C-alpha cells in the first residue's frame, strides 16, 4: 500500500549537543528563557504536522540555538557554571535543593555578564 | 439533650474506642467542606505541569496569551510562592 | 559488584540475627535478675556460634508420617523471604530501588505466612496443625489492620518509595505527626512477627513448641533465623517509617548510624515487651484487632485522607 | 431471614438486572450479572433445608462458570477490536463463547439440567422469581448482540431446548419440575425467533412471563407441589382448578387463548425469512408440552379424585393472604389474542 | 529477548496444569500461589508493577482462607498428591504434554491454533517505542478510579456490602 | 433490552470508558488513538451495515495497529532471509548493526 | 498475537477444563474457579498495558473484587454442604434429579 | 534482573543450608525415633482428620475486607488529581461502606466464634 | 551488671553498619565517585541512556561538558 519515504542520512546530520544530563539541567531555566522562540516553533510544528519528517529544519534550528546559548555561557561564566553543574551531577536525583549556593553564584555571573 | 448526654456518658465509659472512632470519622467527613484551603489544594494540583505546554498558533487576536514565558500575561504562581 | 553487595547485605544480617539471640538472652536475664550467658566466651560472645555449630552438627530427622517435600520447602521459603525483605530498605541507599517498595514488603510478608502453615501441615502432628491454624487466624487479623495503617501513613508521604519516606521525614518525625497509627502499627508488627504477647503459633505453654514441634537440628535453626530476621527487619521498617533520620548526601554514614541505633532501640523494646507481659489468647487477639483497632484504623484513614486536602498539604507525587 | 434483608436482597437482584439492561459497557454488564447472582443465592436458600442448599450450590456453580466464560469472551473481543461497547462482536470465537455462556445462563439445551434440579429444590416463590427474572436479563443481552448471533448455533440450541422440554415434561409428576421443563421449551421458542425479530422475542417473553406468573401464583394459592396434592383442590376451592385449567390450555398454545399468539407470530416471522422445516418441527414438537399440560389438567379439574376427611376442616376455614395481580395475570394470559397488533407498540 | 516473558508464561501454564489436575486442595493452593507469583512477574515485565503486586497480595490472602477451610471441610485420611493417584497423574501428564507440544510447535513455526493465529516472534518486538515522563501511566489510570469511574465505585461498594450480608445470611442455618 | 437511560438523562456512566480515544487522565494518548479516531469518524452516523461495508479500510488499519500481524510477518520474513544469508556467508552485517558505532545523542 | 497471549488463553482453557471435570471434592472445583479469574486478570492487564488504554487499568481491580465475591459465595455454600453431609463431596449433592 | 539474582542467591543459600544440615551429621533413624510426637503416648486418631474451624465466617469477611484494602491502596496517587472533591467523596464513601459492613456483622454477631 | 549486655549490642550494631555502608561505597565506586542515578521514570531513564551515548565510553556517569561541545 505504498512505499515509506524517509530522509537520507545526509540531511539527518547536524551538530549535536554533547553535554550531559546534569549540564543540561543546570542551565535549564536560562535555556528555557533564552531559546524559547525556536523551541516553541519546533514544538508547534511537531504538534501540528504530526510527522517527524516535516519538522527537521526546526530541529536543526533548535540545535543551533542550544549551541549558541552554550557558547555564550562558555565565553563568560565557564567556572561558576562548571561548579554549578558539578554540584548538580553528584546527586542521584539531580536535586536543585542541594546546590542553592552555586546556583546563586551562576545567576550572579549571568545577570552581570549577559 | 439529657438523653444524648446520658448516652454519651455511658458510651464513653463502656466503648471509648468506638466513641473516638465515630468522632474522628465525623470530623473527617465534615471538616473539608468548611476549610478554606480545599480550593488552594485544588489550585496546587492544577499548577503542577506534568505534560508539555503545547503553544498556540498566534492569529493576531490573542492578547491574553503571552508571547514569551516571562511576559506579564499568563497564570501567576505568586500566591503559591508566599504560602 | 552487585553480587558483592548482595553478600554484604546477607552475611551481616545473619550475624546480627545470631547476636540478637545472644542479646535477647542477656536482656531477659537482667530483667529477670540473672546474668544470662557469660561463660562460653568473653561476656558470652561465642554463645551464638556454639549454638549454631551444635544445631548444624546435630542429626535432623523426617517424621514417618510427614510429607517430605513440603517438610523441606517450608524452612527454605522462610529463610529466603526473611533475607529478601531487606533488599529495598534504604540505609540510606537501597540495594534494589523500587518505585513501589512498600507493597513489595507487604506481598513478601503475606508469602512468608505460608512457611509456618506448610511446615505445620507437613509435619502431620496435632500440635503442628493447631499451631498452623493459630497462624491462619493471626495472619487474618494483623494483615487487614497492617494494610490500612500502612495506607494511611504512606498517604501522609505521597508515594510508596522509602527514599521518599526519608525525604518526607527530613524535618520532623511521622511519630510526631501520627502517633496513634504508630502505636497500632507497633502492635500489628508484634502480631505479624509472632512475638509476645502474640506468640501463639509457637506457644510453648499450650503446645509443645507449636508448629515446629517435629523440626530438629538444621531445619529448626532456619526457622529461628527467619523469625529473628523478621524481627529486625520489621523494627528497621518501623524506624524508617516513623523515626526519620537526617540524611547528608556527601557523608551517608550518619544516616546509617542513626538508622542502626533506632532499629536496635525498637528491637530492645520488643525484647522488653516479651519480658514484661503475659500471652494473649488467639480469639482475644482476633477480637482485639477487629473490634478495637479496625474502627480506629478506618476513622484515622478517613482523617488522613481528608487532612491533606483541607490543609492544602498534599505531598508531591514524585 | 429478616424481612428487611429479604427486601434488600430482592432490590439487589432487580438492581443487577437493571444494570445489565441499561449498561452500554461490557464490564458493567458483567458486574450486573455478578450482582444478580450474588443477591440471588440467599433468595434460593431462604427456607433452609438440604434440598435448598443443594439447589443453590448447583445454581451457583452453573452461573459462575457461565460468568467466567462470558468475561473470557469480552476480553477476547477487546483483544481483536479494542472496543468495550456492547455491539456486534468482532471475533467469531468470542461470539461463540458469549453465545454458549448466555445459553448456559438461560438454561437452553444442552445446558438445561440445572433448571429442573434447582426448581425442584427451591420453593414456589423462589422458583417463580428464578424463572421470570433470570430469563429476563440474559435475553436482553442477546437482543442487544443479536445481529452477530450464529444462526446455526442459536437455532440448534433452540430446537434442542424444545425437544428436551417436551420429553422431560412428559415424564415428570412434580409440579415444579413440570414448570421447569415448560420454561425450557418456551426459552427454546424465544431464542429460535431471536436471530430474526427481537420484537417477537420480547412478545414471547412477555406472554410467557404472564402465563408463568399466573400458574405459579395459582400453585402458591392452592399450596400444591405434586399432582396428587393438586388433585384435592376441587374439594376446597373449585374455581382455582378451573382457572388453572384455562391457563394450562393457554400455555399449550390452543387458540384462541393468549399462548397461541407468540407461536403464531414466531411462525409467521420465520416463514417470512424462508424457514419452513424449522417452524413445522417447532410447531409439531409443542404437542408434547400440550400433552403433559392436558395430563395435569385431567387430574386437577376435568376429573374428581378421592379426597380425605380433614378437608372438612379446610372447608370451614378461609384463605387469608391475598395474591397481588392474580386476576389480572389470569385474564392477560388467556384473553389478549384480539389485542395482537399491539406488538407494534412493543417494537 | 532472553525469553523471560515466554518462560514465565510456561510456568504459569504448568501451575494451572497442577491445580487443575487437582491432587488435593493443599497442593492446589500451592500451585495457585505459584501461578499467581509467576503472573505477577509476567505483568511486571509488561509494565504493571502495582497490578502485579496487587494480584499477588490478593491471592496470597485468599489462599490463606482456603487452607483453613481444606483443613476443616475438605480433608481426608490420605490426601492425594500428583503421583499418589492414577487419574491425577494422568491429567497432570496430559496437561504437561499439551503445553510442551504447543510450545515446541510455536517455537519451530508460526503456530495457528484451531481458534486463534499466533506468531512466533518477540514479546520485545510487540512492545511500544514511545515513553511517558515523570508519571506512571498505569498508576494514573488506576488512580482515575475515583475522579473518573464514580459509577464503578458505587456498584463495587454496594456489591461488597451485599456480599457481607449474603455470607451472613447463607451460613445462618436453622 | 437496552434502555438508554444515560442518553435520555444526559448522564455519563460508562461512555468515558467505552473507547480509548476519549478523555484520558493527564491527556495520555492511546497506542492507536489516530486510527481509532479515524475509524470512529468514518463510521459515525451510518449504522452497523454501512460501517462494516464502507469503513473497512479504516477498521483494517485500526486492527493492524492493535495487533501488528502484517508488521510481524514482514519482520519474521526479513529475519528468516537474513539468517539464511548469514548461514551460507552471503551476507555480512554492518558494524553499526554489529555494535561498533557511536549512536546519536 | 504473541505466544504470551497463547499461553494465557491455554491456561484459562486448562482451568476451565479442570472445573467441568469434578473428581470428589467441591473445594478443588472452587480452586479451579479461582484460577480461571486469575488467568482472566492476567490476560486483561496484558492487553490493557500493551495498548496504553489508560482508563482501562481500573478494570482488572473490579475483576478481582467480583472474583473474591464469588469465592466468598462458594466458601459459604461449601460450609453449608459440609455441615449437612459431613464431607464436601459432590456425590452427596444428588437429592434433586433431572 | 537484579531482583531475580537476589532471589536466586537467597534460595540457593537456604538450599545449601538444608543440604549441609541433612548430610553433615551422623544419621541413625529407626521406627521409634521417627514416630509422631504426642507427649510420649501414641496418638489415638490421625492428624489428617477434619479440624473444626470456629471462625469460618470471619475468614470470609477477611476476604471481602482484603478486597476493600486493595481498592483503597491507590489513594496516594488519586490525591494528585484536580477533582479533589469527587476523589474525597468517593474515598469516604468506600470507607463508610467498609465501616457499615463491620457494624452490621458486629451487631448481627458474625464476629462471635462458634460454640 | 547491666553493662555486660553492651558488647552484644555493640556487635549487633557493628553487623548492622555493614550493609548500608557497603551499599553506599559500592554505589559510589561503580558510578565514578558519585551517587547512583535514580531512574524512577521513563524521562530519567532516557536521560541516563543519552548520557551513555554522549559519553563515548558507554558509561552514563562519565559526564561531559563545555570542553566537549567545543
Ligand atoms: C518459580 C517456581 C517455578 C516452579 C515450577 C514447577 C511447579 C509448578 C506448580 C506446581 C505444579 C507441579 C508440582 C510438582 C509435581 C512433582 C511431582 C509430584 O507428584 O511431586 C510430589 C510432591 C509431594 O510428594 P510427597 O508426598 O511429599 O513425597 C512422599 C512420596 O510419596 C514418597 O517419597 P519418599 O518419601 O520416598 O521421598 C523420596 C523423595 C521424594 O521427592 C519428591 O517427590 C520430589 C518432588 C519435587 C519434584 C520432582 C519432579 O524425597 C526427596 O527427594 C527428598 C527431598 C524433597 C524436597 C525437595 C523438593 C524440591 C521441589 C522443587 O509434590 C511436591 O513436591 C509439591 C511442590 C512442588 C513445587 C516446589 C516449589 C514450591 C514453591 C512454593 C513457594 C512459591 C513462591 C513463589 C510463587
Ligand atoms: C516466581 C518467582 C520468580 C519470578 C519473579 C519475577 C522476576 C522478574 C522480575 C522482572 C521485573 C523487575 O525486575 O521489576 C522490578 C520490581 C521493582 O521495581 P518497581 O516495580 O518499583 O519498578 C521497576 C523499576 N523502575 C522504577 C525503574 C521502573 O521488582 C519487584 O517489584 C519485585 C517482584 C518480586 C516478585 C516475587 C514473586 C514471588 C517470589 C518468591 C520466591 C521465594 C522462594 C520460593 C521457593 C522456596 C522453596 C524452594
Ligand atoms: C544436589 C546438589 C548438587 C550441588 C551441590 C553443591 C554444593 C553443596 C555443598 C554442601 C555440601 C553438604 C555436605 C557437606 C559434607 C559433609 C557430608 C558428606 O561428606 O557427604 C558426602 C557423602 C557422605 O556419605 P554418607 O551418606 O555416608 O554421609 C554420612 C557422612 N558422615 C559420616 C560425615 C555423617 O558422600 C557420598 O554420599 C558419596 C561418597 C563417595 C561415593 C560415591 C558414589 C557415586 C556417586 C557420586 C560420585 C560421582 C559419580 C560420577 C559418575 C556417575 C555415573 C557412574
Ligand atoms: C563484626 C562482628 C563479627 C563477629 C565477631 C564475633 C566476636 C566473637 C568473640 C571473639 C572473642 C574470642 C576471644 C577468645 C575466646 C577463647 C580464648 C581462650 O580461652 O580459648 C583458647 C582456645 O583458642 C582456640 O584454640 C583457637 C581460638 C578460638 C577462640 C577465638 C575465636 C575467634 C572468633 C571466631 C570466629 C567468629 C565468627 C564465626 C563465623 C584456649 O584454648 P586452648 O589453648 O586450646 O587450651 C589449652 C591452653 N593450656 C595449654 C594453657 C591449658
Ligand atoms: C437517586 C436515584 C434513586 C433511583 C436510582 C437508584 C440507582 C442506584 C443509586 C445511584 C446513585 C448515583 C447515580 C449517579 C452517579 C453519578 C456519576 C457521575 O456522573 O457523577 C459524579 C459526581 O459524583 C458526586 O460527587 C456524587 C457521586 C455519588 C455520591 C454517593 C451516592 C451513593 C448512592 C448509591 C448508594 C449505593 C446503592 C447503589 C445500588 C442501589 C461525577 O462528577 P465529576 O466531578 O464531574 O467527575 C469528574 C469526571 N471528569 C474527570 C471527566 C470530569
Ligand atoms: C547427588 C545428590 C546430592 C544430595 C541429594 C539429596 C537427595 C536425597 O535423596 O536426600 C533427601 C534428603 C532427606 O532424605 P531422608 O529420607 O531424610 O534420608 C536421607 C538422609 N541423608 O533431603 C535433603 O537432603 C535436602 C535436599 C535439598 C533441598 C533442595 C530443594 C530445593
Ligand atoms: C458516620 C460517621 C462515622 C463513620 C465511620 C466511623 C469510623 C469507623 C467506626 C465504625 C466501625 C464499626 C462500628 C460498630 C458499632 C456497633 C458495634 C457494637 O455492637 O458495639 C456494642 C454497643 O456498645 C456501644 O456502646 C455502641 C457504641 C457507641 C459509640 C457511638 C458514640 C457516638 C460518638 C459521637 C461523637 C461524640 C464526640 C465525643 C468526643 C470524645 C473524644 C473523642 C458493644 O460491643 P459488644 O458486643 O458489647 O463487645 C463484645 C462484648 N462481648
Amino acid at each position: 500500500p505504498g512505499i515509506v519515504e524517509l530522509p537520507t542520512l545526509e540531511d539527518l546530520k547536524v551538530q549535536e549537543v554533547k553535554v550531559s544530563s546534569s549540564v543540561l539541567k543546570a542551565a535549564a531555566h536560562h535555556y528555557g528563557a533564552q531559546c524559547d522562540k525556536p523551541n516553541k516553533e519546533f514544538m508547534l510544528c511537531r504538534w501540528e504536522e504530526k510527522d517527524p519528517r516535516r519538522c527537521l529544519e526546526e530541529g536543526k534550528l533548535v540545535n543551533q540555538c542550544a549551541l549558541d546559548f552554550f557558547r555564550q555561557i562558555k565565553r563568560h561564566c565557564a567556572e561558576p557554571f562548571t561548579e554549578y553543574w558539578t554540584c548538580i551531577d553528584y546527586s542521584g536525583l539531580q536535586l536543585f535543593r542541594h546546590c542553592r549556593k552555586q546556583q546563586a553564584k551562576f545567576d550572579e555571573c549571568v545577570l552581570d555578564k549577559l | 439533650a439529657g438523653r444524648i448526654a446520658s448516652f454519651l456518658k455511658n458510651a464513653w465509659a463502656k466503648e471509648p474506642v468506638l466513641v473516638a472512632s465515630f468522632a474522628i470519622g465525623g470530623l473527617a467527613i465534615i471538616l473539608p467542606s468548611l476549610s478554606p484551603y480545599t480550593n488552594y489544594a485544588i489550585r496546587i494540583n492544577r499548577a503542577t505541569p506534568y505534560n508539555y505546554p503545547v503553544p498556540l498558533r498566534d492569529d493576531g487576536n490573542m492578547p491574553d496569551v503571552p508571547s514569551h514565558p516571562q511576559d506579564p500575561q499568563g497564570p501567576s504562581l505568586e500566591w503559591l510562592k508566599n504560602l | 559488584m552487585f553480587m558483592i553487595n548482595i553478600l554484604s547485605l546477607i552475611i551481616p544480617i545473619l550475624l546480627a540475627v545470631a547476636f540478637l539471640t545472644l542479646v535477647e538472652r542477656k536482656v531477659l536475664g537482667y530483667m529477670q535478675l540473672r546474668k544470662g550467658p557469660n561463660v562460653v566466651g568473653p561476656y558470652g560472645l561465642l554463645q551464638p556460634i556454639a549454638d549454631a555449630l551444635k544445631l548444624f552438627t546435630k542429626e535432623p530427622l523426617r517424621p514417618a508420617t510427614s510429607s517430605i517435600s513440603m517438610f523441606i520447602i517450608a524452612p527454605i521459603l522462610a529463610l529466603s523471604l526473611a533475607l529478601t525483605m531487606w533488599v529495598p530498605l534504604p540505609m540510606p541507599y537501597p540495594l534494589i530501588n523500587m518505585n513501589l517498595g512498600v507493597l513489595f514488603m507487604l506481598a513478601m510478608s503475606s508469602l512468608a505466612v505460608y512457611s509456618i502453615l506448610w511446615s505445620g501441615w507437613a509435619s502431620n502432628s496435632k500440635y503442628a496443625l493447631i499451631g498452623a491454624l493459630r497462624a491462619v487466624a493471626q495472619t487474618i487479623s494483623y494483615e487487614v489492620t497492617l494494610a490500612i495503617i500502612l495506607l494511611s501513613v504512606l498517604l501522609m508521604n505521597g508515594s510508596y518509595t522509602l527514599s521518599t519516606l526519608i525525604t518526607t521525614q527530613e524535618h520532623i518525625w511521622m511519630i510526631f505527626t501520627s502517633w496513634p497509627l504508630a502505636m497500632m502499627w507497633f502492635i500489628s508488627t508484634l502480631a505479624e512477627t509472632n512475638r509476645a504477647p502474640f506468640d501463639l503459633t509457637e506457644g510453648e505453654s499450650e503446645l509443645v513448641s507449636g508448629f515446629n514441634v517435629e523440626y530438629a537440628a538444621g531445619p529448626f535453626a532456619m526457622f529461628f533465623m527467619a523469625e529473628y530476621a523478621n524481627i529486625i527487619m520489621m523494627n528497621a521498617f518501623t524506624a524508617i517509617l516513623f523515626l526519620g533520620a537526617s540524611h547528608d548526601p556527601h557523608t551517608p554514614e550518619l544516616y546509617t548510624i542513626n538508622f542502626v541505633l533506632k532499629t536496635l532501640a525498637l528491637t530492645i523494646t520488643f525484647l522488653w515487651i516479651r519480658a514484661s507481659y503475659p500471652r494473649f489468647r488467639y480469639d482475644q487477639l482476633m477480637h482485639l484487632l477487629w473490634k478495637s483497632f479496625l474502627p480506629l484504623t478506618l476513622a484515622l484513614c478517613m482523617w488522613h485522607i481528608s487532612l491533606p486536602i483541607m490543609t492544602a498539604s498534599i505531598p508531591p507525587q514524585s | 431471614m429478616n424481612p428487611i434483608i429479604y427486601t434488600t436482597l430482592i432490590m439487589t437482584v432487580m438492581s443487577g438486572t437493571m444494570l445489565v439492561m441499561i449498561s452500554s459497557h461490557w464490564l458493567l454488564i458483567w458486574i450486573g450479572f455478578e450482582m444478580n447472582l450474588l443477591a440471588m443465592i440467599p433468595v434460593l436458600m431462604k427456607n433452609f433445608n438440604p434440598r435448598a442448599t443443594e439447589a443453590a450450590t448447583k445454581y451457583f456453580l452453573t452461573q459462575a462458570t457461565a460468568s467466567m466464560m462470558l468475561m473470557m469472551a469480552i476480553i477476547i473481543n477487546l483483544l481483536y477490536s479494542g472496543q468495550w461497547t456492547i455491539t456486534k462482536m468482532f471475533n467469531p470465537v468470542a461470539m461463540t463463547m458469549m453465545t454458549m455462556a448466555l445459553a448456559m445462563k438461560l438454561g437452553l439445551s444442552p445446558f438445561h439440567f440445572w433448571v429442573p434440579e434447582v426448581t425442584q429444590g427451591i420453593s414456589l416463590q423462589a422458583g417463580l422469581l428464578l424463572l421470570t427474572w433470570q430469563k429476563l436479563a440474559p435475553l436482553s443481552v442477546l437482543c442487544q448482540i443479536s445481529q452477530s448471533i450464529n444462526p446455526n448455533l442459536m437455532l440448534t440450541m433452540a430446537m434442542l431446548s424444545i425437544l428436551i422440554g417436551g420429553w422431560g415434561g412428559l415424564n415428570q409428576t412434580q409440579l415444579r419440575k413440570i414448570m421447569a421443563y415448560s420454561s425450557i421449551a418456551h426459552m427454546g421458542w424465544m431464542t429460535a425467533v431471536l436471530p430474526y425479530n427481537t420484537t417477537m422475542t420480547i412478545l414471547n417473553l412477555l406472554i410467557y412471563i404472564t402465563m408463568t406468573l399466573a400458574m405459579f401464583m395459582l400453585l402458591i394459592h392452592s399450596s400444591a407441589t405434586t399432582t396428587l396434592s393438586l388433585s384435592h383442590t376441587w374439594n376446597k376451592m373449585p374455581v382455582i382448578t378451573s382457572l388453572m385449567m384455562v391457563t394450562l390450555l393457554s400455555m399449550g398454545g390452543l387458540p384462541p387463548l393468549s399462548g397461541f399468539m407468540p407461536k403464531w407470530m414466531i411462525i409467521q416471522e420465520m416463514t417470512k425469512n424462508e424457514s419452513i422445516i424449522m417452524p413445522t418441527l417447532m410447531a409439531m414438537t409443542a404437542l408434547l408440552n400440550l400433552y403433559f399440560y392436558m395430563r395435569l389438567a385431567y387430574s386437577s379439574s376435568l376429573t374428581m379424585f378421592p379426597s380425605t376427611n380433614n378437608m372438612k376442616m379446610k372447608w370451614q376455614f378461609e384463605h387469608t393472604k391475598q395474591m397481588k395481580l392474580l386476576p389480572t395475570m389470569i385474564v392477560l394470559s388467556t384473553l389478549v389474542l384480539p389485542m395482537t397488533p399491539a406488538l407494534s407498540s412493543l417494537n | 529477548t532472553m525469553y523471560i516473558a515466554f518462560i514465565l508464561s510456561t510456568i504459569f501454564v504448568i501451575g494451572f496444569v497442577g491445580f487443575s489436575s487437582k491432587p488435593s486442595p493443599i497442593y492446589g493452593g500451592l500451585g495457585l500461589i505459584v501461578s499467581g507469583g509467576v503472573g505477577c512477574g509476567i505483568v511486571l515485565n509488561f509494565g504493571g508493577s502495582f497490578l502485579g503486586l496487587m494480584v499477588f497480595l490478593i491471592y496470597l490472602g485468599g489462599m490463606l482462607v482456603v487452607f483453613g477451610y481444606t483443613t476443616a471441610m475438605a480433608t481426608e485420611m490420605y490426601p492425594e498428591v500428583w503421583v499418589s493417584n492414577k487419574t491425577v497423574f494422568g491429567a497432570f501428564v496430559s496437561g504437561l504434554m499439551m503445553e510442551f507440544c504447543m510450545v515446541y510447535y510455536a517455537l519451530k513455526e508460526e503456530e495457528v491454533e484451531i481458534i486463534f493465529k499466533f506468531n512466533g516472534l518477540g514479546d520485545w518486538v510487540i512492545y511500544d517505542t514511545g515513553d511517558s515522563g515523570f508519571f506512571s501511566e498505569e498508576a494514573m489510570g488506576i488512580a482515575a478510579l475515583y475522579s473518573y469511574g464514580t459509577w464503578l465505585v458505587i456498584v463495587t461498594g454496594w456489591s461488597l456490602l451485599i456480599g457481607v450480608v449474603v455470607i451472613m445470611e447463607i451460613t445462618r442455618g436453622n | 433490552p437496552f434502555f438508554d437511560v444515560q442518553k435520555r438523562l444526559g448522564l455519563d456512566l460508562d461512555r468515558w470508558m467505552t473507547i480509548q480515544s476519549a478523555e484520558q487522565p493527564h491527556k495520555i494518548p492511546g497506542r492507536c488513538h489516530a486510527f481509532e479516531k479515524e475509524w470512529i469518524e468514518c463510521a459515525h452516523g451510518i449504522g452497523g451495515i454501512r460501517a462494516e461495508k464502507e469503513c473497512k479500510i479504516e477498521f483494517d488499519d485500526f486492527v493492524e495497529c492493535l495487533l501488528r500481524q502484517k508488521t510481524m510477518k514482514r519482520l519474521s520474513a526479513i529475519k528468516r532471509q537474513r539468517d539464511k544469508l548469514i548461514k551460507e556467508g552471503k551476507y555480512t552485517p554492518p558494524p553499526h548493526h554489529l555494535g561498533k558505532e557511536d549512536p546519536r545523542p | 498475537m504473541p505466544l504470551v497471549y497463547m499461553n494465557i488463553i491455554m491456561a484459562f482453557a486448562i482451568a476451565l477444563a479442570g472445573l467441568l471435570m469434578y473428581r470428589s471434592h467441591l473445594m478443588s472445583s472452587l480452586l479451579c474457579l479461582e484460577g480461571m479469574m486469575l488467568s482472566l486478570f492476567i490476560m486483561s492487564t496484558l492487553i490493557i498495558l500493551n495498548t496504553h488504554f489508560t482508563l482501562a487499568n481500573m478494570m482488572p481491580i473490579i475483576l478481582l473484587v467480583f472474583a473474591a465475591c464469588e469465592a466468598a459465595l462458594g466458601l459459604s455454600l461449601l460450609v453449608m454442604v459440609s455441615n449437612t453431609y459431613g464431607t464436601d463431596y459432590v456425590q452427596n449433592l444428588n437429592l434433586l434429579q433431572c | 534482573m537484579n531482583i531475580m539474582l537476589t532471589l536466586l542467591t537467597n534460595v540457593t543459600l537456604a538450599s545449601l543450608l538444608v543440604l549441609i544440615a541433612f548430610w553433615l551429621p551422623q544419621l541413625n533413624a529407626y521406627s521409634e525415633k521417627t514416630s509422631p510426637y504426642e507427649c510420649g503416648f501414641d496418638p489415638m486418631g490421625s492428624a489428617r482428620l477434619p479440624f473444626s474451624m470456629k471462625f469460618f465466617l470471619v475468614a470470609i469477611t477477611f476476604l471481602l475486607f482484603d478486597l476493600e484494602i486493595a481498592l483503597l491502596l491507590p489513594l496516594p496517587w488519586a490525591s494528585q488529581t484536580n477533582n479533589l472533591k469527587t476523589m474525597l467523596t468517593m474515598a469516604l464513601f468506600l470507607l463508610i461502606l467498609l465501616a457499615a459492613s463491620l457494624a452490621y456483622e458486629w451487631t448481627q454477631k458474625g464476629l462471635e466464634w462458634a460454640e | 551488671m547491666w553493662f555486660e549486655i553492651l558488647p552484644g549490642i555493640a556487635v549487633m550494631a557493628a553487623c548492622l553498619f555493614i550493609p548500608g555502608m557497603a551499599t553506599a561505597h559500592i554505589h559510589k565506586f561503580t558510578n565514578g565517585g558519585k551517587e547512583k542515578r535514580v531512574a524512577h521514570f521513563s524521562y530519567q531513564w532516557n536521560l541516563m541512556e543519552r548520557d551513555r551515548c554522549i559519553s563515548g565510553v558507554n558509561r552514563y556517569h562519565v559526564t561531559k561538558g563545555l570542553e566537549n561541545i567545543d
